[PDB]
């Protein structure tokens, strides 16, 4: 992708590989290969939970970016 | 928030769904430098994430149990009491959350932005809610277009998505908006190897979603609008 | 939150105190899949952390000055005014915090969970507080048992611990609940070397707390209930 | 521990070593050896501080996980 | 927050501005162990950061678009309605933020601390605000001096800085206090190389700010008080 | 600096280099060289934004330390 | 083994792991894990070859140490 | 050559065969510091290598095709012409090679040594050759014992092994002595993982050869003296 | 190349990058990226030297593989 | 030797010259398993190396001054005295060297092999030499085909190249055969980056030699048979 | 040294550190820090050994560069 | 060979002895480009190595037992039989070895070179030997000056050193020339740390030999010509 070539010339790479079988890991976690991140969009609403509806963001520890 | 020089978005940059190509803009608000910024429903991109992580009953590349995923996230919880009327100050009849990702024109110089918001809804009128949300969509579309001037970021599209639940009496609603920053497992890249990292991303950058499902032997959870938010 | 596939807990998985083996459950709430989930006072596990980090006057393997420790933490601060009566909306007579770690049945598939809460106490009745807290312990025990169903996590024990202070008039109370995620120094593992990483964990996974204190020449700060929370 | 063997076959390891003398460091800090974390439980209440009572979590920068 | 054993501060430890040497203390509050802790206006240190990152129109070593910078930050947003009088509970006429970095006497044993605060201002009296802020400066000076006893940290100077805006009617003010933790690019160290990491820091630890501007061919944005906060 | 010598004997180093051209990166980001951090002070107030006044902390994702 | 403990205190480790499936690799080859080596004894005589008799030291490039 | 502080020997340090424990010394030459250095037939150690690499028709953990293995090696090639008598200066009737590994008393201070030699044999008398070789064994035993003084290395055992072939007329004989320095594959350590490196060596350091063969499902090529050299 | 895919599944990779500007380096030299090697064929004969004729194998230290 | 699972050959695997595709076999010796092993003149492959390293007067990606390049090499030096006749035992009238690389049928299981030889020539008859060399080419072709059986390696082509110099009286000739094992610089891969290692090899694996020369702005030193050996 | 600056701009560094206590190690050995080498000159002649006279090149395995 | 872009020489580039500054050239042979190449006795540089490694009875930073040190080395062994006269073809009365390191004018473009040679001596005349060696010194001086043209390397000094032993009857002499390529231990750099690698070399590049001996508390084995070769 031309973008990656332009990006690599600045020192930036978008590589983000997880060493685990099946599972994704989070950006900045030790053992990941690459200096990038991949993101996605999840909006979901549930009642009685929201996190387990549709895209499963499992039993995860999240930290907030703002 | 932001995804910038180091990032890709599931469903747009990688594993792009043909719906991203099918998609007609809802309308285009004029962003400051003169460009018309098309606004699109992000339900393609949203469907793409569900495809990659899977669902609680058909779990695919979900984040590892106990991991630390940094997320751009907001979320609101509200209760509806058993039939009470002038209800307590943190209660309502419905709840909603929203997200918008806007792709920067030049990702080598400027970053792409996420807008996330969520709130509670006071009236019991579901039809009122829905209209307020289209109103709020149109609102976010504008703040983006405006606030980009301040850092002189120019975008090329914004993809906005919403999700909502009305509570029945004596039920609590939770609504969340989250964008996770993750790294991808090898048994997710057909032809991928822990030894070929950079090509691995290129594989995912080139496979479309339907191609990826076939290659992995996974049933398209998007199907034809199988997923409701 | 969660500690999962990559983690160990001081006092249970590593440096386990014989009290973990002495410990009788307080009671066992029935978790959804039919299993009875024993509930235990986490004061073993709590005493174990004090042993490893040490105290402000006998500091041991405390986190490095200026480091970034990601913590699962909640904490509450409240004031008691000089003898005033219908006191301001963020004041009270006492304060409390709580933590519960629940060990997953299968840590290869599900994660272990932390529940943390804290709040202020309005009456001056210390005896009322204490009972509310046992009530709240029993409450947390149940939410856990229930909410595990949603992600179908099955646990095998939960260890709940509490801490509280009553303020005297014109004094502010602070109460915190924190679970830190750290990495361990070499002069903490008897026989450990920077060159033998994986065995290092195994050493700590096999030494008991009393063994570790002897080996390191450290005085057991747990002693016989020397530590009050 | 059989668990670690099962875990290692998935790509996961629980190793978490700090390069420092005496001091522990936090998960995801550069220079740590291993791709795991060790956690513990601290509840303490103090008055006039709480953080300096009993288990000393020193002059630390904490970030919140939820 | 804290910056400790692993850190340096732009303008004091690295790229030190001769103003740090010119600077007279505003006054010295007595810290617990007997030492007098001089208090100084941090506008040197603040000017130094502006020099290194640059400004939105003359951008220098600003953090990479989309990066994750962990910050010690607080910030407040408040509105002033169109001329209304008994205005809504989260509105006011002005807004302010503050920061103080205090250098530890022994950075091998204790950490250096940041105090950050911010709030809204209710009266329209700009002259009242300014005095309250000097009052608040003097206040922070004391809390520091006191609270250091609790962990027995002894400091040697504290550098406190403030920033404020009065709103005109129908305008919102935003005020932020932030200390970022970053790593430095090679084309920032004259003579620096990706191959000489440790010496790179030493270069920056030895260049003064004016030297660095000359070497880099950058126009001193501090100039003579060109920057207002 | 004598401090760094004393510090290095404990396992601590204050090195923090960014691989990128022009740009700084944040502490704990993958690809940085060194196990340290460099910090600075920004207080700024603006009206209609604050973040873009004076020291440009660009289009950044911040996480809060407390 | 007490020896390894004594050795590790000097900076020496005898670890020598090959990343390959089935195959051993040689000391100092890139990608090996560890800073040690494992050796063995082969004396064999053949006629018509010697290298392929008994312990198979395959199609290998050897360099001589003396 | 030498194997020293970084090394282990297949069949003695790792995968030790019970024959190393069964083994009676052939005799003990007095090494310089007063110690008697037992001398043993290295056919245990030799059999152990064959076990680990396998044979050309039952290949096991042989070095990777195309790899660079640094070896301590010597080797001799000689021809026997078709029945000629006063044959050319680099011809003979037989050929031989030898190796001796001597384990140092203190491997933290001194290294362990390899002696390797090989030569051609002129007479057609196989019975003469064999006796010369025992004579040469006894010879090497002494040089070792002596030459250790020069660097003041003290050993505790020496294991010497020999191999030979008589040529028939019009056949060339090749004889080699080689000690390879290699690293070990994970599917060679039962219970081993690429993630547990140091423990991996410890597993191999503790398994005996028969144990390893059972665990791997490999047929003991040593059998009862199945291998001739 | 299908070969590399087959190879990578065994733990083998043929990557061999030199960090230097202009210059190639030799297999097993520190700082190279990758766990592979690239080879070529040089036969040259000269008189008066051979090494400097045609393919320049410069002022190099060679070690012999056999 | 050997180049095996970790290697590529300049001019065949990477930077392949169209001449490798133009090339007619000189003849095909029958290798042991029944396959006919075509034999080809390696002057394509040889020309390719000259292209990549360059020449002493137009130096390109030559190995770094002072580096350690492990080589498969043999080489011979011989003198011709001033007109003397029954010359000393290590003198002659000419000198020669040869190399052959043979590509393995299955490079995942077997390695590819190099045969290298060199010698001196006694007669002054250049025409005799040349014929001996074709005789020797044909000889090497056979040894390969045979000796592959011993390790059961099956090849698919062998590329043999020769080089020679006749001395005039009172001149010494040197002849060398060398195959270097190197790693490639980034300014050699068009589109290559230090950040994209694996793709870098793929770029070189796909560019042909003429393509590479154009892309780099280098003049084809092969030209039309510009190089003599 | 200006040379190192010029050198570093080409990708070359002369750093060569040994992880061991007291002992030097050889170029290209695993665990060394740096991508350079340090050399010296030893000529010695002895009779009866030469290697143990004057500069002690101990019980070392040498490989020949030419 | 060669030491080039990656290397330093003990006693010249690092730990330089004041004798390198005291040293008068023996003579200057004219190297091809017009420059006069001063020739110097390398006994400074040689003494420096002895200082750093130490001696068999006062061992300092000697290479680790069992390590692999790549060396540029040549060495010769010869015997003198018990008084025999027309002695066997590989015997003589004396033995010698030599080394010369020549520093390149531009070490960013060209490498520095080592010349090493050694041989046996046939006559019993020690006085004849010595003169032949000065003759041979002068010889090497020239070959260097000449052969540099071929690769157009220009040097600025050459440091040549020799060593020799005459055998008494019935004694074997061994003479070796070796230049090792090593990496340096931390307890060798005063002020050095494993954490400051690049500065470590700079420390050694700046300390003189006498300075280093004082700092380390080591007795100068050079003393005033204490070392004979």
């Amino acid at each position: 992708s031309e973008l990656d070539a332009k990006l690599n010339k600045l020192g930036v790479d978008r590589i983000a590989i997880s060493p685990y079988k099946q599972w994704t890991r989070g950006y900045m976690e030790p053992g990941n290969i690459g200096n990038g991140y991949v993101t996605g969009l999840k909006v979901d609403a549930g009642v009685r939970r929201a996190e387990t509806k549709n895209a499963y963001i499992g039993q995860i520890n999240m930290t907030t970016a703002s | 928030x932001f995804t910038g020089v180091q990032g890709r978005v599931i469903g747009y940059d990688i594993l792009r769904s043909p719906e991203v190509d099918k998609a007609k803009p809802l309308f285009t608000e004029t962003q400051w430098d003169g460009s018309e910024l098309p606004i699109y429903d992000a339900k393609p991109l949203q469907d793409a994430l569900v495809e990659y992580f899977g669902t609680e009953q058909d779990r695919r590349h979900y984040p590892a149990p106990g991991s630390f995923i940094v997320c751009a996230n907001k979320g609101v919880t509200a209760e509806r009491p058993k039939n009470d009327a002038d209800m307590k100050p943190g209660q309502g009849y419905g709840v909603w959350s929203a997200i918008a990702i806007s792709f920067a024109k030049d990702p080598t110089k400027d970053s792409s932005m996420f807008v996330e918001d969520a709130g509670v809804w006071e009236t019991p009128n579901e039809d009122e809610l829905l209209e307020y949300l289209e109103g709020r969509r149109k609102a976010m579309a504008k703040s983006i277009a405006e606030c980009g001037q301040d850092a002189h970021a120019s975008f090329e599209s914004s993809w906005i998505g919403f999700a909502y639940t009305m509570m029945e009496p004596g039920q609590i609603g939770n609504a969340i908006t989250v964008a996770p920053y993750v790294s991808l497992p090898i048994d997710s890249i057909p032809g991928g190897s822990i030894l070929t990292p950079d090509k691995d991303m290129e594989i995912m950058e080139n496979l479309t979603m339907p191609e990826w499902l076939e290659k992995m032997g996974y049933k398209s959870l998007s199907a034809n609008n199988a997923l409701k938010y």
